[PDB]
Order: C-alpha cells, then structure tokens, then sequence
RNA sequence: ACCCACUCGGCACCUUACGAGAAAUCAAAGUCUUUGGGUUCUGGGGGGAGUAUGGUCGCAAGGCUGAAACUUAAAGGAAUUGACGGAAGGGCACCACCAGGAGUGGAGCCUGCGGCUUAAUUUGACCAACACGGGGAAACUCACCAGGUCCAGACACAAUAAGGAUUGACAGAUUGAGAGCUCUUUCUUGAUUUUGUGGGUGGUGGUGCAUGGCCGUUCUUAGUUGGUGGAGUGAUUUGUCUGCUUAAUUGCGAUAACGAACGAGACCUUAACCUACUAAAUAGUGGUGCUAGCAUUUGCUGGUUAUCCACUUCUUAGAGGGACUAUCGGUUUCAAGCCGAUGGAAGUUUGAGGCAAUAACAGGUCUGUGAUGCCCUUAGACGUUCUGGGCCGCACGCGCGCUACACUGACGGAGCCAGCGAGUCUAACCUUGGCCGAGAGGUCUUGGUAAUCUUGUGAAACUCCGUCGUGCUGGGGAUAGAGCAUUGUAAUUAUUGCUCUUCAACGAGGAAUUCCUAGUAAGCGCAAGUCAUCAGCUUGCGUUGAUUACGUCCCUGCCCUUUGUACACAC
C-alpha cells in the first residue's frame, strides 16, 4: 500500500568480502505519530473521542445571569 | 565457451628501433683553421621550423627534420 | 411373562487412566531399576532360509525336526510434518470447461528458434524458451571471422643511458590503405621512456551450480507467524475451528485458548457525477458592442482582451462534495449476509490498475553496471582500436504474426469525425505557408523550448453516389525487371519511399490448439519506444462495436478439511 511509501524507508548496500559480495537490505518503519508532514497515522487506525459523560438534570430550572 | 590457440600464418615482425650511431658532432659543424664556422645545412622557409632546423639530405632530396618539408640540394 | 433391589458365573461395552507403554493404545499390555506368586513355550540386526543335509511321518502333495558357507548397515515399529492418490467432502478459475465469438494450425510473406551450411554464420533462454534479451545488427552496436595497428603495461627495483633511455617522420618499396606498421639513405625531440624482475590494469573471457541486485515462477490463490497458556517424552500441535457467509484466515460465530502481527481489506493513481466554489488571449461562449463578407423583415461566417465588454455550460486544475450496497420488499442458525425493485452520474470490491506476506526454485541474468569471489588471459593480448566480412547465409521442422481467399467486396469521386503523445539554440527537432515536381521528394520562409505552433495531428474503419459483375475476375499482390528520390562516409547481399511492368499460391484451411463475459471480443487506424534510415514488433490511445453465459467440476488445474501411503530427489 501507500503507507509503504509514506512510512517505510529502505536502503540496499553491497559489501565486498574476500569470498564474494554480501547484500545488506535495511528496512525501517518509523512511527507515524511523529513528524509533522503527510499523514500522521496509518489508514484505518480509527480513534474515538471520549464522550465526556454528563448526568441529566430533572427540573427545568430557568437560569438568568 | 572453449577457445582455441591462435595459429599464425605469417612470421612475427619486430618493432623498429632507433638507429645506434656515434655521429652527433661529426657531420653537424666544421671548424676552419682560424675558427670561422658557417652552418652548411639549409634553412626552412616556414618560420616555425627553427634557426637550427638542420635540413637533412637524401640521394635526390633534402629532408627538413621537424616541418617535414622536401627540397633539392641542386637548386 | 415384565418391574425394582441384590448376588454368582459369562460374552462384551462406556469414561478416565491414578498405573503401564516407543507410541498406537491397554482394566490389563497395571500391581516392573521401589526390578522375585507358580509354571510351559518361543526370540537375540537384516538376508541366505524354513533353504541344504540327516532323520521321521505321508500313497502323493507335503508335514515335523532343521544348519552352514557366504553376504550386508541397516532392515524394522509407532508416531509428526509435507507431498501425492484413477480417495472422500466442501469451494474456485475463460492462463479450465459449458453456450459461443474471433481465430491459429492450411497459403504467400515478416520475424524468432532448431538443423544444415560457413572463415564466421557470436551468444543466453527449451506452462515459467522461441516480434524475449526492450535483440527492428550496412559502419558503430559486436561479443564471431580474415588481417593491420596501439598500450591507454600505474607504481617499486635493477640494468642501458651525453646523444642515450627514447620517440616522431616527406618520398620509394610495401599495405586495402596518405598505418614510418616493417624497411631504403638520415634528420627531429630529449631522464617524458626502453629492457628485465615483481606487481598492476583491462577482458560482452569461464563459472548464474561460488555470489549481490533485479526480475520471473511456485501463486491470483488466501495464505503466514511469534508471546503467554493448554496437549504430547518428542518431532509437533492448539491458537489458525463444525456450520453459515465473503473475492478474501471477509465476517457471524463456536471455542483450551487469550490477546496480537503480516498478508486481504484499508491505502494510492487513474476513469466516470458536480450547472456547488475559485478563475482563466496559453480554453472557450455570448453580446456581433466594433467595424465587416455573403444571401435576405435574420441566417451563416471574418478579424473579436492592446478594437471591447461580460461569463465559466462545455475545456483545464486546486480545494471539496458525492456511494455507505441508501430506501423498500423478500430470505437466512433470521447474525454475518444474499436476491429483486425504486432512486441515483455511479449499486461484480462502481470499472481498471499500483502496491502486495511467509517459505522457496541450484528458475534467468557474470552480455546493464567502475556489483563481484575464484579460475584463465594480459604485448604476435581473450585488452583497445581500424579495414572488410558475418550475425540476413538455405534440401528442412517449429512458435509469435502480417496480408488474403472477395459483391457484409475491390476500385473512383465526394462526405468527413478522435484520443493518448512528442518536439530544436551545448544545433538542426516538430514543421505550417508559398513555389516546383506524377510521385516519392526539392526549395524559400514562418511558428513552436510548446493548453500558445506543428494540430481541429480534417487517422482509418466508416458513410453516400458511381465503375465492376461471381470469371483466381477489376479478389490476392508474392516473385521479378526497368527507372526516379531520400538517410547515411558507405545502400552490392537489393535501408526505405515512388512510377511502370510481371501477376505465384490462396476459393476459408486435418489432427490439433489459443484468447475472451460489456464499451468487453472483434474490426480500424493513431501516437510513443527502439530511430540518421528502417514496423509486418511492443507500450498506450481512441473510432466502430456483437453473439453467447451469469453456470459447472466433465477436462485442465487452484484452495481448505478428512483419509491412505512402503513417497521426503517427495508419483
Ligand atoms: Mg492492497
Ligand atoms: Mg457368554
Ligand atoms: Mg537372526
Ligand atoms: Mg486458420
Ligand atoms: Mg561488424
Ligand atoms: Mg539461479
Ligand atoms: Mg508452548
Ligand atoms: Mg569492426
Ligand atoms: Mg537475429
Ligand atoms: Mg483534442
Ligand atoms: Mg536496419
Ligand atoms: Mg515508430
Ligand atoms: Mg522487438
């Protein structure tokens, strides 16, 4: 998917050794929550906001300043 | 891929070598009894040949040496 | 004769093993290194071999008893995972089939491969090789063949070294050659080199079965993994599952598992909708406001933001909205879902892609790489250049294709419509327009570094009106001859284009075999890539636009579960 382009960073190196070439592939997935550019979270990483639960009152109790 | 030995139909040729002669002062200048000397070789007309251009000689022509021009001794 | 409660003896069953066992399993196969109730028989790795011989019984067939030589590193038991099965159950695929369409296989030609031939006809590859190596090679490319140069042999050491160590050379032999390559007599330069010894550098030399990277394939599927816990001595297993559902290990759920991860989905690009927003001589429309050209109680057009006003429906691109199977009706372990209809631009994941897990293959590439180990070679080179030739060579076999077999047509006139692109000033790219030429093309200019110009790429199929008239015919245009041009130093083995002439097979193609379910098949052309020149190739683009089926497991295969296995190099 796209988040591979967004958050995955890969490097490939050849290592010359006395017996041959040894391939190194480094792949790093950085935390989406950091950085200020592009998407800041993975797709479908849905978060919900707490309802800030409030009790209900009984009487109308008109209020005037 | 197997490769064969190259077999030559012609003899080997040698690379040319500079001729070894111990004549570097003998045939260049001559000294008179008193000491007067005048260069016996000719001068290239083209100025980019040098005062010491030292035109060489052959049987039927004179070789420049640097500008590679051809003249005649019987001019 | 039934019922209930017992009891002794018997054939047996169910649960679990506290116990035993290598395990399968076992109420005995328990009471076994905590080893002893009594007693009979048998075995000592696999074969040779229940063979030979002797004895004994039998009418015989044969039975009972029963070796050795020699040979050999396993044979064997139970269980695990996978793979396989002409095993079962459940799903799935147009690289499978059904119903079909278009074909290919038959012809001529183009191209690749094999084989032959050749100095060479370089070479890799054999579903997952064969218009593939972006591989459409005149030179180059090039790796091959016949020859000619050159060192672009760095550095260290030693030797030669006052004209030397060294080059370079006009002409004349010579060489295909104006290569001083080798020479013919002799001049230039000057510690830059030569020679030898180590060493080094190149190599489209070998090894892809020593490697990296990349790519293809397994595998277009849904699959894969650890943590803690449970089961097992263990390899392993559960989690990761009966059922229903989904394209989906997608979910509903069930549950010795719980809670997670990758893959799927989500995501991204593109294609459709927006009279909503923001606006635009690099896009358009209107007002013709401005002159206006042509016909006429008003139409078609010209120049239209430095002649001018507006305004974004169409065009463009930013921010956005829009679909979430919405609603409704049915059906369902009535849950996940599924099927119809109505709305809507859009209801097969709305279409198409991009990205894409674990494990792997001795899959391909050392000929992409100044990625590379090792081996070989390195001055008469397997290094590098230059000339010429080959890669294209034809008794033949095969795979991609192109053009056809005609009247649903060919030819002629006229009509007349796209979309994706690309394009030069570090040099000649896309080319309008005028003139010349039958043509191909030539010439003089212009515009365009580009929503500006080429270009509305006025493409082709197609359409309409005519010639033909079922005759291999005016279908077909292979082969071949003559001439005219363009690209290129160079066109012969004919680069390609054009004109005239020649006018072959082919009358729909055996066995066999490919692709495909809607803007899809098929027809048709166009742009880009490769490109000095060369498309019958590819990558995309649009124009015209069907038939058939919404299925099955018969063939070919794929996935899961169960089962068998003497398979694990895995049928
Ligand atoms: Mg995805
Ligand atoms: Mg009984
Ligand atoms: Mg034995
Ligand atoms: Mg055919
Ligand atoms: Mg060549
Ligand atoms: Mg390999
Ligand atoms: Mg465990
Ligand atoms: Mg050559
Ligand atoms: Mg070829
Ligand atoms: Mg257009
Ligand atoms: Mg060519
Ligand atoms: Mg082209
Ligand atoms: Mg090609």
């Amino acid at each position: 998917g796209q988040p591979v382009n967004d958050f995955i960073d890969t490097a490939t190196r050849h290592v010359l050794m006395r017996q041959g070439v040894l391939g190194i592939k480094v792949k790093i997935m950085r935390d989406p929550a950091k950085s200020r550019t592009g998407p800041k979270a993975l797709p479908d990483a849905v978060t919900i906001i707490e309802p800030k639960e409030e009790e209900p009152i009984l009487a109308p109790s008109v209020k005037d300043y | 891929k197997k490769r064969k030995k190259k077999v030559y139909t012609t003899p080997k040729k040698i690379k040319h070598k500079h001729k070894k002669v111990k004549l570097a002062v003998l045939s260049y200048y001559k000294v008179d009894a008193e000491g007067k000397v005048t260069k016996l070789r000719r001068e290239c007309s083209n100025p980019t040949c040098g005062a010491g251009v030292f035109l060489a000689n052959h049987k039927d022509r004179l070789y420049c040496g640097k500008c590679h021009s051809v003249y005649k001794v019987n001019a």
